[PDB]
RNA sequence: AGUAGAAACAAGGCC
RNA sequence: GGCCUGCU
């Protein structure tokens, strides 16, 4: 007899058994070189999708430019990029019938957080494209870079501290002659109009590693900072649209997807007579992003800001302005091994315009000839659509304008539909007297879409009854169905520190038994498997073994002095007291009571050298990348212990030239932790002003001797010494 | 007398001062998230990459005068070379567990107090009455509930005025609190942690989780109740209810 | 106006107003005389502060010049003068330390006698109005208050005047001075009123110059201005449009649905090619076990010296010869690494004390076996730029080979139970709850049921062998390190037993990206012999080391033992995804338990001791010539750990793309199943979808010829 | 304090129309005597009224509207509009 | 050789 | 031969 698991699916549903169809306890793929095939290839795809527009040179970055908007309609079922102005306009404009006030209110609103947004909060996000380098940074390092060379440059609105205020510096900074930039090899080199202005519109593309669920890779896009404000604008307005809309599903988690997907299918069969048939079509939209115009998207936005204040139009109108004429970064460029002479070299992508092609296998060197074309300074013009996902907002109000546009009032037959739309998926319940009705339904459905510049992938789409569908990776079946195996790679220590994995170890196992139906027992194996794991990854072992370690023997005479062995951390090489009913309670207070009070107040005591809180917002939140899905972060609960140290950082600064930036963090680090102790609100609440550190530190000491006087340690002697030492840091601020 | 006497050492040395004089107040978030580290892309492989190396953690530079270079044998605890973009140096896992068996000792007794909301999972769950599982199809229905159970009824903007004037009076600015029941939760938080000393953030962090009002959809059959959906996990599943009463009722 | 405070005050004064100008955001340029006011109230609250200190009595200490001394003491202390953020800070400070009340606007000075705020302010306008002004303003006030006019009169409530009146004479004297300064400047037709409280600003956000241009180039194609395009939305209104080019669009744009019906699908076509080769880091089918019978548990004990304690244990050891050859490398060198492996353990049993972990000299042998010195030297291009031979690496569609039988045959025995328990759990809380003790009892019946699996030695052994090799790695990055496979595992009778399949040599594992790769070279003893299924050991070069003699009622069948010896690599991500391969044995058991838990829900009872014990219910888990095979709950158990075990090792992206893709059609051949009329808008892409996943890998392949047959066995 | 008032209701005969509106989420409730409050709209209606009942709002000028088409002797209760936290006083409605 | 698979590793750089 | 780095 011949083992075969698929077979099982004879007797269980698909549907039942599908987390056996998820290889998610293997590596998922990585890429291992350059990224710059897949980028170019990506510009070619997006370019030849649109081939039949119009083409034009830019005035100002001269680069060839590629506008299909309004071209020939599509005779075939190919992807298309010719979206039609006026179809577009027409289906905004239903969406706003459908829904007064609409955009109007969400205009406001988003006027509000505008003219209130501060700087500050470009700071928290990840990694963009710094173009005072020329490559990714932190979001806060290249706003900082990007703010110093502008305030060098006389560009010095945004000390007024609002986000506005920067975006109005970085417009006139379009208009300048003449930037100068710094680099380390310090050198001041002198950027003129058209090269800053390719460097502020150029993205800088990477390859995407983790991506589980295909067998090829992708590329994707990160934007500089320049533009990172407009983005954010237009995205906060997307969002608030969309929270009026019960069609979008992209706003939301995943428990909300699932009910909204229940109810529409439940209002979409239960109002359905016996005469009308109901079909459901599980669509995913191929080739999303690449289909995406622009001058779409600001056709769109202009449309939702009619009627309302002109600085608010050009704010929110200046990041698709920007979009279509938005540079590619082609990548890292190239390696090429030589194996007659035994050596390997790394050409950078910039030398695709002029390297000869002779290096090139046949597809890359094809892909080069055909993308050489709208090279301009080492970078590819990407007019015609978006790269990744970066309006994921406003693609879903579109989508749902889509979906909208099916409420029987304008389809103006007996066949509707309705459903839910999030990018690049989507979920189709389609009503009709007949077979007939379902299949005019979706073919002008299908139609409407392609005058839209949205295509629906014929190849990962099937229709059949109501009842059974699919919608990103939720397999509804008369009801959803549990999956656990996209949350399988969450189960392991997750890696901020002891304490910390800990309790996001035991947190992750409480909400996927409450959200993903995890039984009890496999609960409390998954509970012992991770700490197994947490022990053997930390060196921690019960201590009562002979496990010989790196950190077994002072583990085994904390155990031999302790009298309660009870209390002792897993961390300490402790018993471990968690189960089922303890899974939402932190292992210190777990064991609080059963700790002896030495082993307690050497735990848990302030002066601990090991603990380092920055912020409020770092305090108790961690970044887990989760499968299949954008990086998200978690609330976890833990006590600061003397185990919530953080780790090593990756220390090969040392070898760069950029080395001068470790120098200049802890000189940062060492102001900011004097500030604090002259302003401990500095971390909780981020201060606020147009004055100098110096300024409010002197007089805050001042201020803060003399009350200490009038009640403390303070004496006249050291009150008068500290005013005369403040007096003399003064007159060394003036020379 | 200390802090300014840092101040002054600071401003001293010429990069120093230029940074201390030419930054701005507000500027003072974007400097201080000015770093070269990259946030991990997968930090699972790389903390069982590094927790193999020898000193693979960081601490403040006073470990080096209070816990000693090696232990009885002569494995290391601390190394005196600091990290990458700070002054802190890197030490073994080890230094951890040491000062878990003979470094300084203090008095825990307040800790209670502060991690309120912790202690109170504890106490309810200790004093609980478990009752009969019984196996019937559980009608789960997704809906919006509050987890926090011991919110004061106010939202994280409304208790962050009452957070700050509770660790820092000075800082509160223009803001006078008005409604009364800010006024009791301000004069109860204040004499109970009037000398609290575990740090002015870890304070605002917890009172802020235990006064700000938080809301998650989830999907629930039956209870509801703030003290029986911290236990959801228990009481509820896809075919077994267990009937459970806090202790706190 | 503007030139009297260029002329008369000092510096100091003028830039602190200009800062205070500067904090609400008002310019400077329209409305001047606020600039002059507000100065001159600054003047006074400073020349109303200086030159009064106090020494510990109270008799405020008046000195025209602060002697050198600690008796610096001021006696009243500014308020103003600093930003809104600083005034508020010593407010609240002062209110906190002097337990006074807090005042609800910005005072201007404090004093100690009387221990409360000063709130200056000389107007225009004659005191006796604008002070009950400001009282007014100010709601139920202790803060005393006091102010001047130009007449040169003072009053205050109380009839309170804080210090001396020689400073109060200096004040009025100061403040003719003013007066009858302007007097020869002529500014009275303002002076007296020039501010009337004016708050309003209208934020502009103006598109122009360049990035005007660029809004220009960013309309559709028959459109010239942004300006015309807005105007056109705004006039534009719905008039049947997308009606018009639906009828225009041509109608071979559709998405016709054709029928999915029980013909319709075809079985997945599988590459055709030489036979796929075995990829596993160890052996798993084909291992043997030297065992010692010592009471060690898993992690406790010395690996070096139970490892020599376990090959001491066999008897009958043969100078090795080779086998089967590599077919691509040196077997000289596997002869003479392993010859040296024996030689090194003899050198370590000698000395005192086993090492905890030993290093291996780097010989030629192992230089070639572990690919030392064979990463090209990087240079620059310019300077081989003439190199002919110089290209891309070699970037192509992965070789096509076709399925064999062996893969097979690894799952079947990869599914059968052993004699011994390869899992020992960890402590848990004790049981308090009932449901806990459900959950618990389920667990011991997973337990039971899965312990003695192939599965779960397999899971130790990768797990065990990856931690080691990762620790080794990030340790001695540079020198050749030797560990061996190591497994302890309890016999039925209850013994503890260790167990040694062979020895890993790692090396040079310099890993920066995730991606970087370390070889080593695997020996592991075995029986198999390698020349009845040679296709399956491609890259392995297998020896005769030595002859095993295990009794059988056929006399003692006295096999060989040989020993499979190859170069492999892996990678930091490899090994940590590997060194989690117990996260399979949840993958499986969820599944059994949602089995269960969806069957209870059925029956109001708990189902799980019924399933386990009498095994009435089975499910399809394999077919046979004779036809579809059923087995008892526990085998399916082991079926799916199985699976997710092979899946954690064969893992690849063949694998995801194909699971992806064929979930798909299992869906929709799901749908057919339950008579919900599926329908397909371009199946044949489906189809060529999943099989361009198929190229290499036995794992893929294998599991594609599974849905073939469930395809074939399906549809009926 | 924000407050609804209902408007519509009367006598109607079996089969025939009403418009209910509420000046001041948005939801119609109903209640009779034997049972409860029932759930009746919020767009969202449970199942025993749909096809039937449509409800619409105006935001211009505060108002939500029930539109009752084809009614039945059971649906005789009187009908209150709730939002959120408040409720109107309700109007009866007699099939 | 080996790992791996649309490009890479099989140490890097600095003296 | 000596020293530096391992997500920059």
């Amino acid at each position: 007899m011949d083992v075969n698991p698929t077979l099982l699916f004879l007797k269980v549903p698909a549907q039942n058994a599908i987390s056996t169809t998820f290889p998610y306890t293997g590596d998922p793929p990585y890429s291992h070189g350059t990224g710059t095939g897949y980028t170019m290839d990506t510009v070619n795809r997006t370019h030849q999708y649109s081939e039949k527009g119009r083409w034009t040179t830019n005035t100002e970055t001269g680069a060839p430019q590629l506008n299909p908007i309004d071209g020939p309609l599509p005779e075939d079922n190919e992807p298309s990029g010719y979206a039609q102005t006026d179809c577009v306009l027409e289906a905004m404009a239903f969406l706003e019938e459908s829904h007064p006030g609409i955009f109007e209110n969400s205009c406001l609103e988003t006027m509000e957080v505008v003219q209130q947004t501060r700087v500050d909060k470009l700071t928290q996000g990840r990694q963009t494209y710094d173009w005072t380098l020329n490559r990714n940074q932190p979001a806060a390092t290249a706003l900082a870079n990007t703010i110093e060379v502008f305030r060098s440059n006389g560009l010095t609105a945004n000390e007024s501290g609002r986000l506005i205020d920067f975006l109005k510096d970085v417009m006139e900074s379009m208009d300048k002659e003449e930037m100068e930039i710094t680099t380390h090899f310090k050198k001041k080199q002198r950027l003129n109009k058209r090269s800053y202005l390719i460097r502020a519109l150029t993205l800088n593309t990477m390859t995407k590693d983790a991506e589980r669920g295909k067998l090829k890779r992708r590329a994707i896009a990160t934007p500089g900072m320049q533009i990172r404000g407009f983005v954010y604008f237009v995205e906060t307005l997307a969002r608030s649209i969309c929270e009026k809309l019960e069609q979008s599903g992209l706003p939301v988690g995943g428990n909300e997807k699932k009910a909204k997907l229940a109810n529409v299918v439940r209002k979409m069969m239960t109002n359905s007579q016996d005469t009308e048939l109901s079909f459901t079509i599980t669509g995913d939209n191929t080739k999303w992003n690449e289909n995406q115009n622009p001058r779409m998207f600001l056709a769109m936005i202009t449309y939702i800001t009619r009627n309302q204040p002109e600085w608010f139009r050009n704010v929110l109108s200046i990041a698709p302005i920007m979009f279509s004429n938005k540079m590619a970064r082609l990548g890292k460029g190239y390696m090429f091994e030589s194996k007659s002479m035994k050596l390997r070299t790394q050409i950078p992508a910039e030398m695709l315009a002029s390297i000869d092609l002779k290096y090139f296998n046949d597809s890359t060197r094809k892909k080069i000839e055909k993308i050489r074309p709208l090279l301009i300074d080492g970078t590819a013009s990407l007019s015609p659509g978006m790269m990744m996902g970066m309006f994921n907002m406003l693609s879903t109000v579109l989508g749902v304008s889509i979906l909208n546009l099916g409420q029987k009032r304008y389809t103006k037959t007996t066949y509707w539909w309705d459903g839910l739309q999030s990018s690049d998926d989507f979920a189709l319940i389609v009503n009709a007297p007949n077979h007939e009705g379902i299949q005019a339904g979706v073919d002008r459905f299908y139609r409407t879409c392609k005058l839209l510049g949205i295509n629906m992938s014929k190849k990962k789409s099937y229709i059949n009854r109501t009842g059974t569908f699919e919608f990103t990776s939720f397999f509804y079946r008369y009801g959803f169905v549990a999956n656990f195996s996209m949350e399988l790679p969450s189960f392991g220590v997750s890696g901020i520190n002891e304490s910390a994995d800990m309790s996001i170890g035991v947190t992750v196992i409480k909400n996927n038994m409450i959200n993903n139906d995890l039984g009890p027992a496999t609960a409390q194996m998954a509970l012992q498997l991770f700490i197994k794991d947490y022990r053997y990854t930390y060196r921690c072992h019960r201590g009562d073994t002979q496990i010989q370690t790196r950190r077994s023997f002072e583990i085994k005479k904390l155990w031999e002095q302790t009298r309660s062995k009870a209390g002792l951390l897993v961390s300490d090489g402790g018993p471990n007291l968690y189960n089922i009913r303890n899974l939402h309670i932190p292992e210190v207070c777990l064991k609080w009571e059963l700790m002896d009070e030495d082993y307690q107040g050497r735990l848990c005591n302030p002066l601990n050298p090991f603990v380092s809180h920055k912020e409020i917002e770092s305090v108790n939140n961690a970044v887990m990348m989760p499968a299949h899905g954008p990086a998200k972060n978690m609330e976890y609960d833990a006590v600061a212990t003397t185990h919530s140290w953080i780790p090593k950082r990756n220390r090969s600064i040392l070898n760069t030239s950029q080395r001068g930036i470790l120098e200049d963090e802890q000189m940062y680090q060492k102001c900011c932790n004097l500030f604090e102790k002259f302003f401990p609100s500095s971390s909780y609440r981020r201060p606020v002003g147009i004055s100098s550190m110096v300024e409010a530190m002197v007089s805050r000491a001042r201020i803060d001797a003399r009350i200490d006087f009038e009640s403390g340690r303070i004496k006249k002697e050291e009150f008068a010494e500290i005013m005369k030492i403040c007096s003399t840091i003064e007159e060394l601020r003036r020379q | 007398m200390e802090r300014i006497k840092e101040l002054r050492d600071l401003m001293s040395q010429s990069r120093t001062r230029e940074i201390l004089t030419k930054t701005t107040v507000d500027h003072m978030a974007i400097i201080k998230k000015y770093t070269s580290g990259r946030q991990e892309k997968n930090p699972a492989l790389r903390m069982k990459w590094m927790m193999a190396m020898k000193y693979p953690i960081t601490a403040d530079k006073r470990i080096m005068e209070m816990i000693p270079e090696r232990n009885e044998q002569g494995q290391t605890l601390w190394s005196k070379t600091n990290d990458a973009g700070s002054d802190r140096v890197m030490v073994s896992p080890l230094a951890v567990t040491w000062w878990n068996r003979n470094g300084p000792t203090t008095s825990a007794v307040h800790y209670p107090k502060i991690y309120k909301t912790y202690f109170e999972k504890v106490e309810r769950l200790k004093h609980g009455t478990f009752g009969p599982v019984h196996f019937r199809n559980q009608v789960k229905i997704r809906r919006r509930v509050d987890i926090n159970p011991g919110h004061a009824d106010l939202s994280a903007k409304e208790a962050q005025d009452v957070i700050m004037e509770v660790v820092f009076p000075n800082e509160v600015g223009a803001r006078i609190l008005t409604s009364e029941s800010q006024l009791t939760i301000t004069k109860e938080k204040k004499e109970e942690l009037q000398d609290c000393k575990i740090s002015p953030l870890m304070v605002a962090y917890m009172l802020e989780r235990e006064l700000v009002r938080k809301t998650r959809f989830l999907p629930v059959a039956g209870g509801t109740s703030s003290v029986y959906i911290e236990v959801l996990h228990l009481t509820q599943g896809t075919c077994w209810e267990q009937m459970y009463t806090p202790g706190g009722e | 106006m503007e030139d009297f405070v260029r002329q008369c005050f000092n510096p100091m004064i003028v830039e602190l107003a200009e800062k205070a100008m500067k904090e609400y955001g008002e310019d400077l340029k329209i409305e001047t005389n606020k600039f002059a006011a507000i100065c001159t109230h600054l003047e006074v609250c400073f020349m109303y502060s200086d030159f009064h200190f106090i020494n510990e009595r109270g008799e405020s200490i008046i000195v025209e010049s602060g002697d050198p001394n600690a008796l610096l003491k001021h006696r009243f202390e500014i308020i103003e003068g600093r930003d809104r953020t600083m005034a508020w800070t010593v407010v609240n400070s002062i209110c906190n330390t002097t337990g006074a009340e807090k005042p609800k606007f910005l005072p201007d000075l404090y004093d100690y006698k009387e221990n409360r705020f000063i709130e200056i302010g000389v107007t225009r306008r004659e005191v006796h109005i604008y002070y009950l002004e400001k009282a007014n303003k100010i709601k139920s006030e202790k803060t005393h208050i006091h102010i001047f006019s130009f007449t040169g009169e003072e009053m205050a409530t109380k009839a309170d005047y804080t210090l001396d009146e020689e400073s109060r004479a200096r004040i009025k004297t100061r403040l003719f001075t003013i007066r009858q300064e302007m007097a020869s400047r002529g500014l009275w037709d303002s002076f007296r009123q020039s501010e009337r409280g004016e708050e309003t600003i209208e934020e502009r956000f103006e598109i122009t110059g360049t990035m005007r241009r660029l809004a220009d180039q960013s309309l559709p194609p028959n459109f010239s201005s942004l300006e015309n395009f807005r105007a056109y939305v705004d006039g534009f209104e719905p008039n049947g449009y997308i009606e018009g080019k639906l009828s225009q669009m041509s109608k071979e744009v559709n998405a016709r649905i054709e029928p999915f019906l029980k013909t319709t699908p075809r079985p997945l076509r599988l590459p055709d090619g030489p036979p796929c080769s075995q990829r596993s880091k160890f052996l798993l089918m084909d291992a043997l076990k030297l065992s010692i019978e010592d009471p060690s548990h898993e992690g406790e004990g010395i690996p070096l010296y139970d490892a020599i304690k376990c090959m001491r244990t066999f008897f009958g050891w043969k100078e090795p010869n080779v086998v089967k050859p590599h077919e691509k490398g040196i077997n000289p060198n596997y002869l003479l690494a392993w010859k040296q492996v024996l030689a090194e353990l003899q050198d370590i049993e000698n000395e005192e004390k086993i090492p905890k972990t030993k290093n291996m000299k780097k010989t030629s042998q192992l230089k070639w076996a572990l690919g030392e010195n064979m990463a090209p030297e990087k240079v620059d291009f310019d300077d081989c730029k003439d190199v002919s031979d110089l290209k891309q690496y070699d970037s192509d569609e992965p070789e096509l080979r076709s399925l064999a039988s062996w893969i097979q045959s690894e799952f079947n025995k990869a599914c059968e139970l052993t004699d011994s328990s390869w899992i020992e759990l960890d402590e848990i809380g004790e049981d308090v709850a009932p449901i806990e003790h459900i959950a618990s009892m389920r667990r011991n019946y997973f337990t039971a049921e899965v312990s003695h699996c192939r599965a779960t030695e397999y899971i130790m052994k990768g797990v065990y062998i990856n931690t080691a090799l990762l620790n080794a790695s990030c340790a001695a990055m540079d020198d050749f390190q030797l560990i061996p496979m190591i497994s302890k595992c309890r016999t039925k009778e209850g013994r503890r037993k260790t167990n040694l399949y062979g020895f890993i040599i790692k090396g040079r594992s310099h890993l920066r990206n995730d991606t970087d790769v370390v070889n080593f070279v695997s020996m592991e003893f075995s029986l198999t012999d390698p020349r009845l299924e040679p296709h399956k050991w491609e890259k392995y070069c297998v020896l005769e080391i030595g002859d095993m003699l295990l009794r059988s009622a056929i006399g003692q069948v006295s096999r060989p033992m040989f020993l499979y010896v190859r170069t492999n690599g892996t990678s930091k991500i490899k090994m940590k995804w590997g060194m989690e391969m117990r996260r399979c044995l949840l993958q499986s058991l969820q599944q059994i338990e949602s089995m269960i838990e969806a069957e209870s829900s059925v029956k109001e009872k708990d189902m799980t001791k019924e399933f386990f014990e009498n095994k009435s219910e089975t499910w399809p888990i394999g077919e046979s010539p004779k036809g579809v095979e059923e087995g008892s709950i526990g085998k399916v158990c082991r079926t799916l750990l199985a699976k997710s075990v092979f899946n954690s090792l064969y893992a690849s992206p063949q694998l995801e793309g194909f699971s992806a893709e064929s979930r798909k059609l299992l869906l929709i051949v799901q749908a057919l199943r339950d008579n919900l009329e599926p329908g397909t808008f371009d199946l044949g892409g489906l189809y060529e979808a999943i099989e361009e996943c198929l190229i290499n890998d036995p794992w893929v392949l294998l599991n594609a010829s599974w849905f073939n047959s469930f395809l074939t066995h399906a549809l009926r | 304090q924000v407050q609804l008032q209902e408007s519509g209701g009367g006598l109607v005969q079996a089969g025939a129309s009403l418009r209910l509106s509420c000046t001041a989420p948005m939801g119609w409730f109903r209640q009779g005597p034997g049972k409860e409050r029932e759930f009746v709209a919020a767009t969202y209606y449970g199942d025993f009224v749909k096809g039937r009942f449509t409800i619409s709002r105006d935001n211009a000028k505060n108002t939500v509207y029930l539109q009752m088409n084809s009614l039945k002797p059971e649906d005789t209760a009187v009908y209150y509009c709730a939002r959120a936290d408040y409720w109107g006083q309700g109007t009866q409605v007699t099939v």
